């Protein structure tokens, strides 16, 4: 669904780094690895957290029974 | 909490399997430490489970139809007759409040039948308590004479990983949850990480699931460098070994070539005898949670235990 | 002091001693004959 | 150590799988004389017959893979005991050491010819043992 | 004073009176290994070790066997008194180095 | 012979880097049993504060009540403890929660539609679409609403996403933040990672000068092996920078000409905070807990 | 027809009994090999009828006060007139009153012979019949000693029982039967128990021994290279031998002198095995004398080693390591040799002691494997 | 405030006794029960 | 063949002595094997 | 059969506790 709060392995807050990661890939045109480094993710456990995040919430939200069309 | 595999065949994307995640990437250590893990039993981290690791939910739907041609049973509550505290679960319409916690015996719906002139209820009965997720009223199979008799109620049953639940890697290595081991009591890595799942080393010599062994050093390499690795069959050769391929990747990152990690004991705190084999493996949580016959009669005769038989 | 004690169901024990290892197996057709 | 596995498993891992035996014989062969569409009709080669030179460490060729799949898959007393137990249930040891049926009819004049409990007849011939532990057993 | 915390296992305590096993509730390796280390520095302590009967039950067992002229109770009391002073040394040196920075 | 004053003579502390969040310090000539004890307390004993009882009034969002409640609990609050007393569990809810035992955080968000030219951004297309940790409004109640005047309750990380909404949906809740320890739930952890690593020892048995010295230098991280000249032997400049990869041992020319060990007395601690307390405060409290644990047993009656 | 009704009635109904329990089995090396870990859920249900007497009036009065929801309590009380009084709906006040009325003399002469009964729960000294289906042989239905383990939801079973039940902890289920009289108790404790079963009657060979980690631990612990300091040595001794749990035979842990005196005092690994026997075997009897062999050939241990020859002289391991061939379910090994000289109770103690020793020794000395092999 | 959401047009329209079980805005025979403002106690675990 | 053996029993006017394990189970009598191979009597002191 | 092609750019990314990526 959404970006998890804290890394499952150690507990480093990762939830505030999802939108910022996409901005580093789009606007800054950086590679996956360098983008994660600038966010402050050096442990491979914290690295995979954001790198491997799917974000199905954006797919899920497109079905809204409260608004027409 | 669905997760995309680091170690995967490229055909996973060709079938868009990311639309339906089947598991999660877990820190798995091939270690015999707790003593509760052995052959068919594996250990899950308490602090991991507390953080929502491998959490699942189960939805069950029920159809409450009033058919058993003249309408007798009507959804709602009858006047003058009303047994105590039923309004806590059901709304004025006799249907339950969507979100309400229900246990076996609690009223799941309310109606009134003129044949008995009494206000009756359809009880909820199951060993597992639930919450109401969806209530849908369906008044079909009629042209102009419309009235509701059919209602569909969906129950949300929360399912945290319990001792007994099966877990398996993508290599046919299934094991029941023997215990939810605390992180303080769990073995801790040099990096400061304690494994999410513990697999016993005595599982591998009989099963010969070496795919999991290469998956461990591939998953670790891909987590560090941030790159998915192809684990499509026959990609590698006898000359081009994956253990050498991801081994080089592990050495380049700053870890041990043979996929090992220096780990410390959670109890004594001292460094363990040798470096423990740790990596990132994609784990799957499996959905699954008196007659005394002639043979038992025979066994009680066998012991010569006549009063036990009596 | 190595003598046996009457009251032992040697009948059941015998059939169990022929039955139980015959699961590991000529074989059962010959034993049936 | 005998902890798990054998030198046979070790040799399949580090050396070779060997000849893939199917129901006592080699690999099944088609009416065309071909063991696989890859091999020549009536091929006089060990590989064609199912002999795998490859090991699990280095990997196995597709022909060897299919042949291993054959041999691997190839591998994948109730009433007899019930008939004996129903007729022997009553048969036991009597207080006169003889083997008697439920109705008192004699089946065996003795349970061997020495009246020894099998769960005791072990160190009864271990004379050196008994000698080294004379005062302990006395 | 709470009596459940420290208990003397009389079924193992010497008639009089150097060897004796003590059972502490809500404790493990944390105090256990630290306490047996300090008790072992005592020249009168002959034998000392700690043992946790089982992880699920909140118990800690510490055995103190001494030579003469000192009971096991005294050896335990000295162990606790020395560990307190040891911690004061650690706390004093850490405060000093914080200022020394 | 070991004395507590003889320990003071040899025991040393070395601070490499002391940041506002993480501190890298060394504990020289101390036992494993003491160094491990501090690390265990700086991850279990150290408590903190955070939501515990989320009281929902409405939740029309896609995110289930249980999940949304759990997420609020996980959000670390920039609240200093000691300001709060410990809650008692035996007395009922009307007596249980007080101005000294509980902190209240409210969340009241309603999503609507906005007119903009259309992929279109959710902040442009809808109003109050994304619910953040900063949307948890602090509500001071009772006897003390002046004690938190110069200390407002704000989440440590405000930009934490809590929920995503579409017009028509609403979230209405009252969260009761209480005092708890990390052993009970991870949502009470104060420090991220408190771990120590032993000082790596590289025992050079042979001089191994020449071009083999340049080969030996590449086996360890850049700032570890230093070479004087072609001769003058091959020394260890900074053995502390070593990763302990054992890369030098997987070469026939060095496998017998070098030994890889450690300094059992020397510990390199690395302590990062979650944000509530400074890494020094977390270590100091760990030493204070070990002392108090030994003190509590000292002034205690030895029963039976 | 009535012929059709009987065909059959004889096979299908000539029988569901009452009072029983079932659960998935979970492994446990901290309980005795003759015990069963009973979840507190079962312990508060599986009551019993304990007749109130002068010797147990104190124990049952508490159970009556405690009631049906506080363990160890009581769900019901049966008067001498034959009537039953349920304690389920009652508050602490009525329960206290009934407890002070348990040992009152019967006014009625027609029931003066009788005494009241208290339907209490299960204690820690009751017998149970453990059953793992199919019950192909009587060893698959043994008597276990109840050990109520707090915060448990599964039946805990020791690894020594795995063989006889042919039960693997792969999500297996076991039946627990709680016999309700002393004659049935005596039978489950002395005939169908779990002790007197070290040697199967099929071949008179052992079916009891340690299985995997313990065997690998023993090869390392009893190796020549394994040395231990005074602190380490004494720890390994108390770690597996606890006098308070009645593991000792001397009421004081006796210790051998070190094998190395100068420069540093050091104990060998084999000396731990000597010390464990020295504290579990009777003091009145002499030490064990056995010349056995190992599964591991001398060639593996280097030049001129005799480490294959297992040598025990006056209860002292002087030569050879210990394999599956010694403390496994293998004939004429150390455990079997101990079983013949000192009996079944001592051999059981040695198995539990060794089982603990290896478990604790492995904690400090883990073991893994790689591909380099 | 009594509510019933239509399955098709998503219109929140409640209807009493002796009324056709159908949405007013569009001819749809399936309705969804809406929620209100209640108090649901939860543990942030 | 329960009814067949029963017919043969009736025609013989047979007396089932209840000495076989099966017969004893049918009539609820204690089996004569093992613990049922003897009787237990209590020694009483008064004449 | 053509062998797989190696990758590109693979520097270090793990150092001591109080040491950053200052050493090139
Ligand atoms: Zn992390």
């Amino acid at each position: 669904m959404i970006v998890p709060v804290r890394c499952f392995s150690c507990g480093k807050v990762v939830g505030d780094k999802w939108e910022s990661y996409l901005n580093l890939l789009q606007e800054d045109e950086l590679d996956e690895g360098t983008a994660l480094s600038r966010l402050g993710l050096k442990r491979y456990c914290c690295r995979r957290m954001i790198l491997t995040h799917v974000d199905l919430i954006e797919k899920f939200l497109r079905y809204n029974p409260l608004e027409k069309r | 909490t669905g997760q995309t595999p680091i170690v995967k065949a490229n055909l996973y994307d060709d079938y868009g399997m990311d639309n339906f995640p089947n598991g999660f990437n877990a820190v798995v250590a091939v270690i015999s430490y707790t003593g509760y893990d052995m052959d068919d039993a594996m250990i899950i981290n308490k602090s991991a489970d507390e953080r929502g690791f491998g959490y699942g939910t189960m939805y069950k739907t029920e159809k409450v139809d009033l058919a058993l041609d003249p309408i007798t049973q009507h959804f709602g509550f009858g006047n003058d007759e009303w047994p105590k505290e039923w309004l806590e679960k059901l709304d004025e319409d006799g249907l339950p409040y969507i979100g309400t916690y229900v246990e076996e015996g609690d009223p799941i719906c309310a109606y009134f039948d003129d044949t008995l002139n009494k206000t009756k209820i359809k009880t909820y009965h199951s060993s597992e308590p639930a919450y109401i997720e969806e209530v849908n009223l369906i008044g079909d199979e009629s042209n102009k004479f419309q009235e509701l008799q059919t209602v569909s109620i969906k129950y949300r049953i929360r399912r945290t990983p319990q001792i007994g639940d099966k877990f398996s890697s993508r290599h046919g290595q299934k094991g029941v949850c023997s215990r939810k081991w605390p992180t303080i009591d769990m073995p801790f890595s040099e990096t400061g990480i304690q494994p999410d799942i513990i697999i016993n080393p005595h599982a591998f010599p009989s099963r010969m699931t070496i795919g999991m062994f290469v998956e461990s050093l591939a998953g670790k390499a891909g987590a560090l460098h941030g790159i998915a690795q192809d684990s499509t069959p026959w990609i590698f050769n006898e000359d081009d070994t994956p253990a050498d391929y991801f081994g080089e990747q592990l050495a380049k990152a700053g870890y041990n070539y043979h996929g090992n990690e220096p780990m410390y004991s959670g109890a004594t705190g001292e460094e363990l005898r040798a470096d423990i084999y740790v990596g990132v493996v994609y784990y799957q949580r499996l959905r699954h949670m008196i007659r005394v016959g002639e043979m038992e009669r025979d066994a009680l005769i066998g012991h010569g235990t006549s009063f036990l038989l009596q | 002091r190595s003598l046996i004690n009457p009251g032992e169901a040697v009948g059941i024990i015998a059939s169990q001693s022929v039955g139980e290892p015959s699961t590991q197996m000529l074989g059962i057709p010959r034993l049936r004959e | 150590s005998g902890a798990k596995g054998s030198n046979v498993n070790v040799s399949q891992i580090m050396c070779l799988l060997g000849q893939q035996a199917l129901e006592g014989r080699r690999v099944p062969v088609m009416v065309s004389g071909k063991t696989l569409p890859s091999f020549k009709p009536y091929e006089t080669d060990a590989m064609a017959g199912g002999y795998v030179k490859g090991r699990f460490y280095s990997g196995i060729k597709p022909q060897e893979y299919y042949f291993h799949c054959m041999a691997g898959r190839e591998g994948l007393s109730g009433y007899l005991q019930r008939c004996l137990t129903k007729q022997l249930e009553g048969v036991h040891v009597s207080y006169d050491n003889s083997i008697r049926d439920a109705d008192g009819t004699l089946v065996q004049f003795m349970y061997g010819g020495d009246a020894i409990d099998i769960t005791k007849e072990s160190h009864m011939t271990q004379f050196e043992f008994c000698l080294d532990n004379y005062y302990a057993l006395l | 004073p709470d009596r459940e915390k420290i208990k003397l296992l009389t079924q193992a305590t010497s008639e009089d009176g150097t060897s004796a096993s003590f059972q502490i509730v809500e404790e493990d390796h944390t105090l256990g290994n630290a306490l047996r280390y300090v008790i072992m520095k005592n020249p009168d302590v002959e034998f000392c070790g700690y043992s946790i009967p089982h992880p699920s039950e909140n118990l800690l067992n510490i055995r103190i066997q001494t030579y003469g002229e000192t009971t096991a109770v005294d050896a335990l009391q000295k162990g606790l008194k020395d560990l307190m002073d040891l911690c004061d040394v650690v706390e004093s040196k850490f405060t000093e180095k914080i200022k020394s920075m | 012979e070991w004395n507590v004053e003889k320990f003071k003579k040899d025991f040393e502390v070395n601070i490499s880097s002391l940041d506002a969040r993480e501190a890298n310090f060394d504990l020289i000539n101390i036992d494993t049993s003491i160094a491990n004890a501090f690390r265990r307390i700086m991850i279990s004993e150290v408590p903190s504060v955070a939501a515990e009882y989320v009281y929902f009034f409405n939740n029309t969002s896609v995110i289930q009540d249980e999940v949304l409640a759990h997420r609020i609990g996980l959000v670390p609050l920039k609240v200093d403890p000691d300001m709060l007393t410990w809650v008692d569990s035996n007395l009922p809810d009307d007596e249980k929660f007080t101005d000294e035992n509980t902190i209240v955080l409210s969340l009241n968000v309603k999503c609507t539609r906005n007119p903009d030219a259309p992929s279109t951004d959710p902040k442009e297309l809808y109003n109050n679409a994304h619910v953040y940790a900063r949307d948890l409004k602090f509500e001071p109640q009772g006897r003390q609403s002046t004690t938190f005047a110069d200390c407002p309750v704000v989440p440590a990380d405000p930009d934490i996403l809590l929920a995503k909404l579409r017009p028509g949906q609403e979230i209405s809740l009252k969260a009761h933040c209480i005092l708890g320890i990390g052993g009970d739930h991870a949502k009470f952890s104060p420090v991220s990672t408190a771990s120590y690593r032993l000082l790596p020892q590289i025992n050079i048995l042979q001089p191994i000068k020449g071009e083999s010295a340049r080969r030996f230098q590449k086996c360890f991280p850049p700032g570890v092996i230093g070479i004087d000249e072609g001769s003058d032997e091959a020394y260890v400049k900074d053995a502390r920078k070593d990763t302990v990869s054992r890369e030098v041992l997987r070469y026939e020319e060095f496998a017998d000409k070098v030994k890889l060990g450690r300094v059992r007395n020397h510990f390199i601690f690395n302590v990062e905070s979650a944000g509530a307390m400074t890494p020094e405060e977390i270590f100091f409290k760990s030493v204070r807990i070990l002392k108090n644990k030994a003190e509590y047993l000292k002034n205690c009656p030895i029963t039976q | 027809g009535v012929k059709q009704a009987l065909e059959g009635l004889f096979r299908k109904h000539m029988k569901r009994v009452n009072y029983a329990a079932r659960s998935v089995i979970s492994p446990d090396p901290n309980i005795e090999t003759n015990e069963i870990g009973v979840p507190p859920v079962f312990a508060v249900k599986l009551t019993y009828p304990e007749p109130v007497t002068a010797y147990n009036i104190a124990e049952l009065r508490q159970a009556v006060i405690n009631g049906p929801d506080k363990w160890p309590g009581a769900t019901q009380i049966q008067n001498e007139d034959g009537s039953l009084v349920s304690l389920i709906g009652m508050s602490v006040e009525q329960r206290k009153a009934l407890a002070n009325q348990l040992l009152t003399p019967s006014s009625n002469v027609s029931t003066h012979t009788l005494n009241k009964k208290v339907y209490r729960h299960i204690k820690n000294r009751d017998v149970v019949l453990m059953n793992r289906q199919p019950t192909l042989h009587k060893a698959s239905m043994m008597g276990h000693k109840v050990r109520v383990l707090p915060n448990e939801k599964t039946l805990r079973l020791h690894y020594a029982n795995t063989g006889a039940y042919n039960a693997d902890f792969d999500g297996d289920e076991m039946n627990m039967h709680f016999p309700q009289n002393e004659n049935a108790r005596a039978e489950a404790l002395n005939l169908a128990n779990t002790d007197s079963q070290y040697l199967t009657p099929t071949s008179g060979s052992p079916v009891r021994g340690l299985i995997q980690d313990h065997i690998s631990a023993g090869v390392w612990l009893t190796s020549k290279d394994s040395f231990f300091t005074r602190e380490q040595y004494q720890q390994y001794i108390y770690g597996c031998i606890r006098p308070e749990d009645g593991h000792t035979t001397r009421s004081k842990i006796v210790t051998l002198p070190p094998t190395i005196f100068k420069p540093y005092p050091l104990w060998t690994g084999k000396q731990i095995i000597t010390t464990v026997l020295l504290n579990v075997t009777p003091p009145d009897m002499p030490g064990i004398n056995l010349i056995s062999k190992n599964k591991i050939k001398n060639e593996y241990w280097g030049k001129g080693s005799l480490e294959n020859e297992v040598l025990f002289k006056d209860g002292a391991l002087l030569c050879g390591i210990l394999d599956k061939s010694q403390y496994g379910a293998s004939k004429y090994g150390i455990v079997h040799s101990l079983h013949e000289v000192y009996g079944p109770e001592v051999a059981a103690k040695v198995l539990s002691v060794l089982g603990r020793l290896f478990t604790n020794y492995i904690t400090a000395t883990a073991f893994t494997c790689g591909m380099d092999d | 405030t009594l509510k019933y959401i239509c399955a098709e047009c998503s219109s929140k329209l409640s209807l009493s006794r002796t009324d056709a079980v159908r949405c007013k805005d569009c001819g749809h025979r399936i309705l969804l029960k809406a929620r209100t403002k209640r108090l649901v106690q939860f543990e942030a675990r | 063949t329960t009814c067949q053996f029963l017919t043969k029993a009736v025609l013989d006017n047979e007396r089932e002595q209840l000495d076989s394990p099966s017969a004893r189970i049918v009539v609820g009598k204690l089996n004569n094997v093992g613990t049922g191979s003897f009787d237990v009597l209590a020694k009483v002191p008064n004449a | 059969r053509k062998d797989v092609p190696k990758v590109e750019g693979l520097k270090l990314e793990h150092f001591a506790t109080g040491y950053d990526a200052e050493d090139f």
